[PDB]
């Protein structure tokens, strides 16, 4: 399943 | 056996032309299974193995909104590095994404994985305990620190360790048939003269999943040392995989060369002569 | 800035048999940036519905991509996969072997 989001770098 | 559920993200700037490019794709163990594309008027995530083509249109909608966030999201990320390290916006630049958790041989989690690239080199790396980060410069360090004030590890490690695991199930399950199957590998030898004196074997393993194998090349006796010209393991487009490894013989002593490969489909290894 | 060149492997995904179908495949990987030119030719002439598989990438951060095409190999025809990459200093023909 997808992430809902990924890091803010 | 082993388990695991990676993605891999790939997010490519284009100067003067909008939008990045954004490529996502989703493995089990060496499987593909799904893929988001943003190069298109509405792009969708879709199923790319023929177990995920049973699935409603409200687990696609939510891969579509999931994959298409985190496209924005690596928009922003490529213009802060690119503010970072004070480069032109006419310069393209690639930023990668790979993160997926392992389970263990009793079905368990074992380990989660997080990793940033920029421009191919390593940029940023969730380590093992998933509680920390590893940067790997200065520009790598305010990633950091965002994240550790912004608890994103803690983020990270939910995702690994509960979703990544209950979803990682729930494909095992639907794939059944084809991800829990072992395919042993075709195994044979030929042989090709180089010169009058000298001669080729070449070990042959075909038609094998998953992609782990193992090929040598022994010599009757001990302390023998064999040159072996050893490819990469390549797909053979139809969910399996080949490879081959390679010796030069003298003539007439080809009977005393054999070939020994190891699988998690073979009970035992298997032996070959020519 | 990284830059890796490309490593090429072309093969048939069954042991050839003239006259008989079967998949000519070009594997190209260990390569950065993502962006590729690969075609598969048949008697030095491009192959014009060739299928790749989607963008991926190794532990090491470069790109892999397989180039597939249907085809029927005959003792007469020689076909090879031609790859340009941003990092070779001339596109590189890779001949298809069935021995390889
Ligand atoms: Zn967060
Ligand atoms: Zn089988
Ligand atoms: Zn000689």
């Amino acid at each position: 399943r997808f992430p809902a989001k990924a890091p803010l770098l | 056996g082993s388990h695991s559920l990676k993605y891999f993200h790939t997010s490519v700037s284009r100067p003067g032309r909008g939008e990045p490019r954004f490529i996502s794709v989703g493995y089990v163990d060496d499987t593909q299974f799904v893929r988001f594309d943003n190069d298109a008027a509405s792009p969708r995530m879709v199923p790319r193995a023929p177990w995920m083509e049973q699935e409603g249109s409200e687990y696609w909608d939510r891969e579509t909104r999931s994959a298409r966030d985190t496209a924005q999201i690596f928009r922003v990320n490529l213009r802060t590095l690119r503010g970072y390290y004070n480069q032109s916006e006419a310069g393209s630049h690639t930023l990668q994404w790979m993160h997926g958790c392992e389970l263990g041989p009793d079905g368990r989690f074992l380990r989660g994985y997080e990793q940033f690239a920029y421009d191919g080199k390593d940029y940023l790396t969730l380590n093992e305990d998933l509680r920390s980060w590893t940067a790997v410069d200065t520009a790598a360090q305010i990633s950091e620190q965002k994240s550790n004030d912004a608890s994103e590890a803690e983020h990270q490690r939910a995702y690994l360790e509960d979703t990544c695991v209950e979803w990682l199930h729930k494909y095992l399950e639907k794939g059944k048939e084809t991800l829990l199957h072992l395919e042993p590998p075709k195994t044979h030898v030929t042989h090709h003269p180089i010169s009058d004196h000298e001669a080729t074997l070449r070990c042959w393993a075909l038609g094998f999943y998953p992609a782990e194998i193992t090929l040598t090349w022994q010599q009757d006796g001990e302390g023998h040392t064999q040159d072996t010209e050893l490819v990469e393991t390549r797909p053979a487009g139809d969910g399996t995989f080949q490879k081959w490894a390679a010796v030069v013989v003298p003539s007439g002593e080809e009977q005393r060369y054999t070939c020994h490969v190891q699988h998690e489909g073979l009970p035992e290894p298997v032996t070959l002569r020519w | 800035m990284i830059q890796r060149t490309p490593k090429i492997q072309v093969y048939s995904r069954h042991p050839a048999e003239n006259g008989k179908s079967n998949f000519l495949n070009c594997y190209v990987s260990g390569f950065h940036p993502s962006d590729i030119e690969v075609d598969l030719l048949k008697n030095g002439e491009r192959i014009e519905k060739v299928e790749h598989s989607d963008l991926s990438f190794s532990k090491d951060w470069s790109f892999y991509l397989l180039y597939y095409t249907e085809f029927t190999p005959t003792e007469k025809d020689e076909y090879a996969c031609r790859v340009n990459h941003v990092t070779l200093s001339q596109p590189k023909i890779v001949k298809w072997d069935r021995d390889m």
